[PDB]
């Protein structure tokens, strides 16, 4: 009954040279119980991409309020909510729930329209900004992440590499923690073309 | 309450349900109907704490009905499962939330599909092949995993139902009563009444 | 005390009439025209602007024509100012049955809440009803493409084609004339321009006076894009009819 | 005529005319007497009937063991103001174990009723009530105006042709208010009283209401059969 | 016009005109006063006995509030009532806070608030009394009075009522022929004469009057009733000086 | 004509309350006069006792708000009472949240966004008060703001209030033409007491007594009032000249 | 007691007018003349100090003010009922969008909560509409510079360049000769001062006029160092010095 | 954390380092704990990270507004007083321990917050975990009538004292500099003592070495 | 805590140690616990730094909008505000206040408010943790109607005494004059006092 451990689930950011990528496993269970092997934990609203680790419930929920809330910004500003922003009002959203808090980690990914900037960010589950010029790490094996990220991260990776590189990070510490894993999704993302890959683990 | 599953298969969605209803040392009822007709094409099973559990599906359905009279049209049973969804994500922060977990069995008649969804009482939503809730599923996703096939008739579901009722009835410690067993396709809801 | 000084908004006449809701008819009498042309194959909102003047910023500016979400627009007719506290409803309205559903909301449920609104202020509460009409376009999966209006009492329509503000029984006994049934986008593209060139008090119909906005499925297979016409654009397919 | 919309409004010479037009609704009731001596105080009271084929309108309520009243306009309004006095007296005894002295019965009547001439929306009571009672320093004899003012009496009568026992009483002041250790006496003085305001019909067994509190007596009402002692 | 049918409206001179109508039910009211003396104040009031009815001595309309300072007034009675119930809960709030019992000047202003909020809104009817009041305190004595419109100020000696003018101009010759000041017991019986030569102003109906003091050495700055042998002999006083 | 008799405008975009409320102003027949020293900021304002029944001390139309701020009120004494209070309830409550002492101007700017809030809102009357708010404020210096039934508010080099308010602007106006300076050159403030008295008195072309007039004396870290006697031995020395 | 005005105060004739929306425009006619003129590289607005008696300090009273450190407003008709929506004004900037997304709010979005406000007291229980008509001037990196007017009834409309009160009628048809779409900002000012001489009758200098601008952000007034993205207000109100040094070459 | 604030001649120095953990695993590695509030008044922060963050931001919205409304620069005080009731009022349950410190009108000025709602006075201070290591170096070397760059010194040296000593400070030093007359100086990454070292080897794959199952092209266009 | 104030002839003088306190680490050794809530009432503090900074804080605003409408308050007015906000949020609160103030009628006054938010009103007052460890000395050594300078090493010697055995006191010992002449302030360092 710790909240943030119930369902289990991981997800991993880096930036690269003009590039930024995100990457979460595939699994939630029930404690012990694997229920599915289809469950990503990456959404993206516009250029925008937000991963959300934690308990599911409230990552189903942020992501549809986010959703709303990206929606209504679209509708009075005319225009796509930018990396910087967007991980301002998730700070807001979060802390708004100071003493009663959605139990996730949510994740912030994308490149700035305007600047050509890559830009990541992680959060606590209070609405904490934890930015980062490299990596940003989530979920029941974020020490794992942490280890595999310091270890194998260089600066300024091509796009093809970077991939290869997040991809690493996330699947060794996947299959270090009894929670995380059953499958992978990797988002590859351009100033102007995303690329979606779906790797292959083991699934114990 | 206690053993709840769901089968999606080719052309239909089977829910089968346990029919005890044991309070203490004593099953007061070995008949009892664990599911809510929702809409025509749309069926819920629950478990969980008792009163909890009907109260819930009833404000559901009461809610989904109110729906249908107004819009003269039947909500989709991802539209419904969201909704559902929504009312368990409201209720665990609640004073006294639901006990409730649910699947919802329906066809899509726009998509000409089965759709099965899970969601706990914490509002954990998955569309699924195959679902069980408690206990049940320790058994039944396993042997899924090994029997189950996408293209399967409702037939052949109901066999491989079969099989997981008999392995719940030879593992479990519990003498849940048998199940009712309710498929869901292109023609609505019927009650399989040999199980 | 205080009774001295209230009107009664919502009251009825002798004849069974309620004053408010006709007087801010009235008002929407005097607002600039919008037209509403429903084809087969998309939606065409056309708006008059009221008497512009040349310093007008043109192309940053929204007047007539509202965004409720991608698949659903407005036309205004009234005080603007009205009618952006009703779009702002409507917009929060529609994320609501997105965020409980997950499906965009049908247009006709969108239509009804914000109707609902209407009619409340002309029945309890004291206030003055909301003086605006809107013509919504929008599509959805059940219906397809549809033309509704509201007004202050909070009744509101299905159209094939209609029009409200000014000279909208001039601007109807046109559109009845001239529509038919298996019309395209770019007929009644026409069809709305050349009724406000007709019924407009204007000497003359130019693309700094208009707002323009269609809703088609002219995207790339099965979904539907919302396109709300540049300064520019306007002034090409007034010259495109040959108006100007 | 322009300031009488409501008793929020004064007139150009200071007169509350909703105030006043309450007053009237107590003029138009069927005439009450109180008096008292210094053992016991009485209440009579010529109670109206719509028709032969109705009940009489009973005007005299108990508000606790040692109080109660008459009244003498609109009897919802007197419904009202009896129960606030009933729920004052038992605070009084829950709280304090004390009974509530009738001089404070009269405070807080006249502080009810004062507030609903002040605000908007409101409107004054529409009743006179005549208050006795016995309490620690003797008998009393309370008169109660909805403008908000109360007076404390030897005797008094209001309502309908009241006047005439207000001038009976006023002349028989010496005598009655030495009636002491004789209930019957005292009361047939009221019955009296109350006969100097009576116009073609006279005190019948179902027309007349006495009530009566004092030094060894109870509050205690008599209709029927009881009063025909009296006629 | 129009002007003068809600409370709160200006005309156009800038008058309340449903204050100045409340002041006219006081105009019409009995005559009260009061007398600040050496070391306290007196307060005293005309009760026109309407019948022989009444019971004497027991309709009683000075009023104390807390243990020092007594209030008197013309007008609405219950309005009167209403004002000094609140005088209660002020003073009542003022000593639960600040311990010490509230000074009359605190008193005087939390009367004059009370009063001016009720000619704020169109919702509420201004009071129907101007209301005489005063006590001893820490800096002494003062007396205080207070009309419709909130308006109050500290006087030498203050009347109101339909004698207000009578005993003014008997008030003024007091001031004068005493610079120095003058003594509790003697203002206890300038105060009987005064209303009686008011009463002058109301003489249908005859009277009975009713006094009351607060004095540092006299009452030990509590406020008293003045009761039997005190009452008779400034009554005796005063019947002497009208023949 | 009901837009007459609550805050709501008049076809020709008027607000006859306000405008009533201004007058309610003069009610009193007093006159006001705020001036400026080097180190401090004097008001005066006549005190008219009519009635001999009155006592004297408790007849003023000026108010110690804080420590700091003094305020003068030209109008009836309830609404004049009624903007004190809140005054010092609102000096005293902006010391508390923000943990430095109220600012003249500040205080000014409050009061009248609430005289504001009464021209809009239909049920709250304006106050038929002008209230002139004085100090030494530590950062501005010595500082005058003065409040109105409109909700208007603005400082002033020096200013005037009153029936006869504008024979004094003037007298003012043609002082500080020859002065060619924003204030009053001088030292003490005693002097710049005798400066205002002296120049009230030219203005309305009367004498004063001791008993004819009040004055509140703002300096650095105090506001006070003067008594009889400090205004008679201001009194004598402008005779003495 | 208590607010019982819960009713219309605004309600719609038989003709279908909103009177006191009319009547407050007609206090805004009453008013001031103010104007703004949008350049490619900035935006002025401009107004006259109207001062009520020279024993005032004009400095005191400021009737152009700072919304956000890149949105400035200025009116014309009721300066009381202006300074209190620059306070609701400056809050809602904070409240419904600063304190959410960590940045001041676009000028567009700034006027639409401001007429929200204006909006909801021509609705509302109780109150009147406000007697004020507003220019705002503003930039944001989405949509450069712009320039607002925003109405007694809500409405507001995005202007190249126009006025509002006393002689508008005059001001606006003297900007339509020499506004063009090339104007740089200093050429702006110039057109702004010379178009203000038209409707003022007294004193024109840096003391009677009242004048800011919206250009390029400005380091030092920003009050520290230290965060490149941090630049400073693009807002700056023009100094009484230096609106005379323009008026010389005039 | 480890917070620092020192007073000297003509103003005030504030000090951090750049820390942020979560249990025994360091989450940000160059995170600021130095908040501006106003531009010449300037926060300190230990505690929890996302409290420090929205009281500071709070607290600096509404000092915007009063700065705004009063006409006036605001002053550390009325920050300081905003700040202790909103942390008193919420019984310590917001853990925002902060060093507040700046320049105003009425002079330079150094204080410190804790959670509760207590302040407190000094001229030098420090708060968080590694609070003692950098006060015994404040309680050696501090004096009375420090220059900017001595004071700058002994904060810095502070910081640096918790960075190498406290498990719960690291890597970096930021510095800012709050002078009167002047506009305060923000010195990011003022020190960076903790410049990791070259690695042994490249971990970069040859490309094609993770298995992929599935690949495709998102839309993120409308 | 040690804290302590005491009347003499020509009014009271308030006293108190520096020391603030988080467990066995000092978080502030040149504290000042001696606080004004008006002009010539000023208190000690004793118990949690928030709560009795909090109180303090709130008392010196109603005595502020006292003295707005009803001139300078007494010192018994002022620890009746004390009190109110002590006893009424006694749940909540770990504040042990002396109350200390000069009038020119009643002279010097001390009324001290310990935990539950009773009043009592002393010839002296002693209060903190330290207090314990002086009770037998100032009831030895206190007399009434003492001097200036005799009241001065009253409280010296005192809270010297309570200094060197309570832990949790320390520091300077501060005080606090207050009569008819003003108020002065005076501190004491350990080189001095220490050595008594
Ligand atoms: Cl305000
Ligand atoms: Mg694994
Ligand atoms: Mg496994
Ligand atoms: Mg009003
Ligand atoms: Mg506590
Ligand atoms: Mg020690």
């Amino acid at each position: 009954s710790d909240p943030s451990s119930i369902n289990g689930g991981i997800v991993v950011a880096m930036t690269g040279k003009d590039c930024v990528a995100i990457a979460c496993d595939l699994r939630l269970g029930s404690q012990s119980l694997g229920v599915s092997n289809k469950f990503e934990k990456i959404f993206h609203y516009g250029h925008v991409f937000l991963g959300i680790t934690g308990l599911a419930t409230d990552v189903t929920t942020l992501n549809e309020m986010f959703r709303y809330k990206t929606n209504l910004y679209k509708l009075k500003e005319e225009r796509a909510i930018e990396p910087e922003t967007f991980t301002q009002l998730v700070s807001s959203s979060l802390y708004e729930r100071r003493f009663g808090p959605y139990f996730v980690g949510p994740v912030v990914a994308g490149i700035n329209s305007k600047s050509g900037k890559p830009f990541i960010a992680g959060f606590d589950l209070i609405g904490c900004i934890d930015e980062a010029k490299d990596f940003i790490v989530s979920g029941t094996a974020s020490d794992q992440l942490f280890g595999m990220c310091e270890s194998l991260y260089e600066p300024n990776l091509e796009p093809e590499d970077l991939f290869e590189t997040i991809s690493q990070a996330l699947l060794n510490a996947a299959d270090r923690d009894a929670l995380s894993g059953w499958g992978a999704v990797v988002y590859i993302i351009k100033k102007d073309e995303v690329v979606k890959r779906y790797l292959k683990m083991r699934q114990d | 309450m206690d053993i709840i599953l769901g089968i999606r298969v080719q052309d239909s969605v089977i829910l089968a349900s346990s029919k005890a209803v044991t309070r203490g040392i004593s099953v007061l009822k070995d008949s009892d109907d664990k599911t809510r007709q929702l809409s025509p094409h749309t069926l819920m099973s629950f478990a969980g704490e008792a009163g909890d559990t009907v109260q819930f599906a009833e404000y559901i359905q009461a809610n989904i009905q109110l729906y249908s009279i107004r819009e003269d049209y039947e909500l989709s049973p991802q539209a419904v499962s969201s909704f559902v969804r929504q009312e368990l994500a409201k209720s665990i922060r609640s004073r006294r939330p639901y006990q409730v977990n649910v699947l919802i069995g329906g066809y899509d008649k726009k998509k000409n599909k089965p759709e099965l969804y899970q969601i706990d009482y914490l509002g954990t939503k998955v569309e699924l092949p195959y679902g069980a809730h408690g206990y049940s599923g320790f058994y039944t996703f396993s042997l899924l995993d090994h029997h189950y096939r996408p293209d399967m008739t409702t037939e052949e579901g109901l066999d491989l139902l079969k099989l997981c009722v008999q392995e719940l009835e030879k593992r479990m410690p519990m003498d849940f009563k048998g199940v009712i067993v309710k498929i869901v396709d292109k023609d609505g809801i019927r009650q399989v009444d040999d199980f | 005390g205080s009774r001295r000084y209230d009107s009664r908004t919502t009251i009825f006449s002798p004849e069974g009439r309620l004053y408010q809701v006709e007087y801010a008819l009235e008002s929407i009498s005097h607002a600039g025209t919008a037209i509403g042309i429903m084809a087969s194959d998309g939606i065409v909102l056309a708006a008059e602007r009221k008497v512009t003047s040349t310093l007008l910023e043109q192309d940053t500016s929204t007047e007539k024509l509202y965004k409720l979400n991608d698949k659903i627009a407005v036309a205004v007719a009234g005080l603007t100012a009205d009618a952006e506290i009703l779009i702002n409803t409507a917009r929060i309205h529609a994320q609501n049955y997105l965020k409980t559903y997950n499906e965009d909301i049908p247009v006709e449920i969108l239509v009804r809440r914000l109707s609902d609104i209407k009619q409340g202020y002309t029945q309890h509460g004291g206030l003055r009803p909301f003086g605006v009409s809107f013509i919504y376009a929008g599509y959805d999966d059940r219906y397809g493409y549809q033309l509704y209006t509201s007004n202050p009492s909070g009744n509101y329509t299905g159209w094939k084609a209609i029009s409200v503000g000014a000279n909208t029984s001039a601007a109807q006994t046109l559109l009845q004339m001239d529509y038919k049934d298996d019309m395209k986008v770019d007929d009644a593209i026409e069809l709305a321009l050349k009724t406000l060139s007709k019924t407009t008090d204007s000497s003359a119909l130019t693309y700094d006076r208009l707002e323009f906005a269609t809703i088609r499925k002219g995207a790339n297979d099965g979904e539907v894009y919302q396109k709300i016409f540049k300064p520019q654009e306007i002034k090409d397919i007034l010259v495109k009819t040959g108006i100007t | 005529n322009n300031y009488d919309g409501d008793t929020v409004t004064f007139s150009p010479t200071g007169r509350l005319f909703q105030v006043e037009y309450a007053l009237e609704a107590i003029k138009q009731g069927s005439v009450t007497v109180g008096l008292r001596s210094n053992t016991h105080a009485v209440l009579v009271a010529l109670k109206r009937n719509a028709d032969e084929l109705s009940s009489y309108q009973k005007k005299i309520i108990k508000c606790d063991e040692h109080m109660g009243l008459s009244l003498a306009g609109l009897a919802p309004d007197a419904r009202v103001l009896s129960n606030y006095l009933r729920q004052q007296c038992n605070y009084s005894s829950l709280v304090f174990n004390r009974k509530l002295a009738v001089e404070r019965a009269g405070h807080l009547l006249c502080d009810k009723a004062q507030k609903n001439t002040q605000s908007y929306g409101g409107r004054p009571y529409g009743v006179g009530l005549l208050i006795i009672g016995y309490d620690k320093s003797g008998a009393h004899l309370l008169e109660f105006q909805p403008s908000g003012n109360v007076t404390e009496l030897y005797g008094t009568a209001i309502g309908a042709r009241s006047q005439g026992a207000k001038t009976y009483l006023e002349r028989t002041l010496d005598t009655f208010i030495k009636i002491d250790g004789n209930p019957d006496e005292l009361i047939k003085a009221g019955v009296e009283a109350i006969s100097q305001s009576l116009r073609d019909e006279s005190l019948t067994v179902d027309n007349l209401s006495i009530a009566i509190v004092g030094k060894d007596t109870p509050f205690t009402i008599y209709d029927g059969e009881a009063v025909a002692k009296y006629i | 016009t129009g002007y003068d049918l809600s409370n709160s409206v200006f005309s156009p001179d800038g008058r309340n005109f449903q204050v100045e109508y409340a002041v006219k039910a006081v105009e019409n009211g009995t005559t009260s006063i009061g007398i600040k003396c050496n070391d306290g104040v007196v307060f005293a009031v005309e009760k026109l006995i309407t019948s022989k009815l009444l019971v004497p001595q027991k309709n009683v309309k000075i009023q104390v509030v807390d243990r020092h300072i007594g209030c008197v007034y013309s007008g609405l009675i219950p309005d009167g009532r209403h004002l000094v119930n609140r005088g209660r809960e002020e003073a009542a709030s003022f000593k639960k806070l600040y311990k010490t019992p509230i000074p009359i000047p605190a008193f005087a202003d939390r009367l004059g608030q009370y009063v001016q909020a009720h000619t704020l809104y169109n919702s509420v009817r201004p009071f129907g009394v101007s209301t005489i009041f005063g006590g001893v305190d820490k800096n002494g004595a003062h007396l205080y009075m207070l009309e419709p419109s909130g308006s109050y100020w500290g006087y030498k000696g203050a009347a109101t009522g339909k004698g207000r003018q009578s005993a003014k101009a008997e008030l003024e010759k007091l001031v004068d022929h005493h610079p120095e000041g003058l003594s509790a017991r003697e203002a206890v019986k300038q105060a009987a004469k005064i209303i009686y030569l008011a009463h002058e102003d109301n003489k249908e109906k005859d009277f009975e009057l009713e006094i009351s003091w607060c004095s540092l050495s006299e009452t030990n700055g509590l406020h008293k009733f003045v009761k039997g042998d005190l009452l008779q002999e400034a009554i005796d006083f005063a019947q002497k000086e009208i023949n | 004509g009901y837009d007459r008799h609550i805050t709501i405008f008049s076809p020709e975009g008027r607000l006859y309350q306000v405008e009533y409320a201004f007058k309610a102003t003069n009610q009193t027949n007093i006159n006001s006069l705020a001036v400026r020293g080097k180190d401090c900021t004097v008001v005066i304002s006549q005190k008219k006792v009519p009635d001999k029944l009155l006592d004297p001390t408790t007849v003023s139309y000026i108010f110690c708000i804080s420590r700091t701020i003094g305020m003068v009120v030209n109008g009836p004494i309830p609404d004049a009472r009624n903007a004190a209070l809140r005054a010092k309830a609102e000096a005293a409550e902006f010391r508390y949240k923000y943990g430095y002492d109220m600012p003249c101007d500040v205080l000014a700017k409050r009061m009248a966004n609430l005289s504001q809030i009464y021209t809009q809102r239909a049920y709250m009357r304006p106050l038929g008060v002008i209230l002139t708010f004085v100090s030494v404020d530590e950062e501005l210096g010595p500082s005058i703001y003065k409040t109105d039934p409109a909700g208007y508010y603005v400082g002033y080099k020096a200013t005037a209030t009153g029936p006869k308010q504008q024979e004094i602007t003037t007298n003012l106006e043609n002082h500080f033409k020859k002065s060619k300076i924003d204030h009053i050159n001088e030292e003490s403030w005693e002097k710049v007491v005798e400066f205002a008295i002296t120049h009230m008195i030219d203005a309305l072309g009367t004498e004063f007594s001791k008993n004819d007039l009040e004055v509140g004396v703002a300096t650095k870290d105090k506001f006070f009032t003067l008594s009889a006697e400090n205004i008679e031995e201001r009194l004598v020395a402008i005779a003495e000249q | 007691m208590t607010d019982r005005y819960s009713f219309s105060l605004t309600t719609f004739s038989p003709s279908g007018k909103l009177g006191q929306i009319d009547y407050a425009l007609t206090a805004v006619k009453q008013g001031v003349t103010s104007l703004g003129i949008k350049a490619t590289n900035g935006v002025v607005i401009a107004t006259e100090k109207k001062s009520s008696s020279p024993l005032a300090m004009s400095e005191t009273l400021s009737k152009v003010s700072l919304l956000t450190p890149d949105i400035g407003a200025v009116y014309s008709g009721m300066g009381p009922d202006y300074r209190v929506l620059v306070d609701k004004s400056r809050k809602v900037a904070h409240t419904s969008y600063k304190r959410i997304y960590g940045e001041y709010p676009p000028t567009k979005l700034l006027v639409s909560e401001v007429a929200k406000i204006m909006q909801e007291a021509t609705q509302s229980g109780g109150v009147r509409p406000f007697g004020v008509s507003l220019l705002i001037a503003g930039h944001d990196e989405f949509n450069g510079f712009s320039l607002y007017q925003v109405d007694p009834s809500g409405s507001y409309f995005p202007w190249k360049a126009t006025a509002i009160g006393k002689g508008s009628v005059a001001a606006k048809t003297f900007l339509e000769k020499r506004w063009n779409d090339e104007l740089e900002l200093e050429d702006a000012i110039h057109i702004a001062l010379l178009t203000l001489k038209e409707s003022v009758e007294g004193e024109f200098n840096g003391d009677t006029i009242e004048l800011a601008i919206i250009g390029d952000e400005n380091p030092d007034l920003l009050g520290y160092t230290g965060i490149p993205t941090d630049k400073g207000p693009r807002f700056r109100k023009l100094t009484s010095q230096e609106i005379n040094d323009r008026l010389e070459a005039l | 954390t480890t917070i620092v604030g020192v007073k000297f001649n003509n103003g005030v120095v504030i000090a951090a380092d750049t820390r942020s953990t979560q249990g025994p695993i360091v989450a940000d590695k160059n995170c600021a704990k130095l908040h501006r509030i106003s531009p010449k008044i300037w926060c300190a922060g230990a505690g929890t990270a996302a409290d420090t963050e929205a009281v500071t931001q709070l607290i600096g919205s509404n000092i915007e507004l009063h700065s705004l409304y009063t006409s006036r620069e605001p002053r550390v005080v009325s920050a300081l007083q905003m700040l202790k009731q909103h942390l008193f009022k919420y019984q310590g349950h917001i853990g925002a321990y902060l060093i507040v410190a700046g320049v105003d009108p009425t002079g330079s000025h150094l204080f410190s917050i804790h959670a509760e709602g207590s302040t407190d006075v000094g001229y030098y201070l420090s708060l968080g975990s590694g609070s003692l290591a950098a006060m015994a170096v404040l309680e050696s070397h501090w004096k009375q009538d420090l220059t900017k760059e001595e004071a700058i010194k002994l904060a810095s040296d502070a910081i640096q004292a918790g960075i190498w000593n406290d498990l719960g400070s690291g890597s970096n030093v930021d510095v800012c500099v709050m002078e009167i007359g002047k506009d305060a100086e923000y010195l990011r990454n003022y020190l960076t003592p903790n410049v990791r070292e070259e690695k042994q080897k490249s971990y970069k794959f040859p490309r094609g070495t993770t298995a992929v199952l599935k690949e495709s092209i998102v839309n993120i266009c409308d | 805590t040690s804290i302590m104030a005491v009347t003499f002839k020509d009014g009271v003088i308030l006293g108190a140690d520096s020391r603030t306190t988080t467990g066995a680490y000092i978080a502030n050794r040149v504290t000042d616990k001696l606080t004004r809530v008006h002009d010539k009432i000023w208190c000690c503090r004793s118990g949690s730094a928030a709560d009795t900074q909090a109180i303090a804080d709130i008392v010196q605003y109603h005595l502020e909008l006292y003295t707005s409408q009803y001139g300078t308050p007494s010192t018994e007015t002022a620890a009746s505000v004390f009190k109110e906000l002590c006893y009424e949020n006694k749940d909540n609160l770990t504040a042990g206040i002396i109350v200390a103030g000069y009038d020119d009628k009643n002279k010097g006054e001390v009324y001290t408010i310990p935990l539950g938010g009773s009043v009592h009103k002393l010839p002296y007052a002693i209060a903190g943790s330290g207090s314990t460890f002086i009770y037998g000395y100032c009831d030895k050594n206190f007399r009434e109607n003492m001097s200036k300078e005799e009241t001065v090493d009253f409280i010296k010697h005192s809270l010297s005494q309570a200094i060197k055995w309570d832990g949790s006191s320390g520091g300077v010992i501060r005080m606090v004059v207050l009569t008819a002449a003003g108020v002065e302030r005076l501190i004491f360092y350990p080189d001095e006092y220490e050595q008594l």
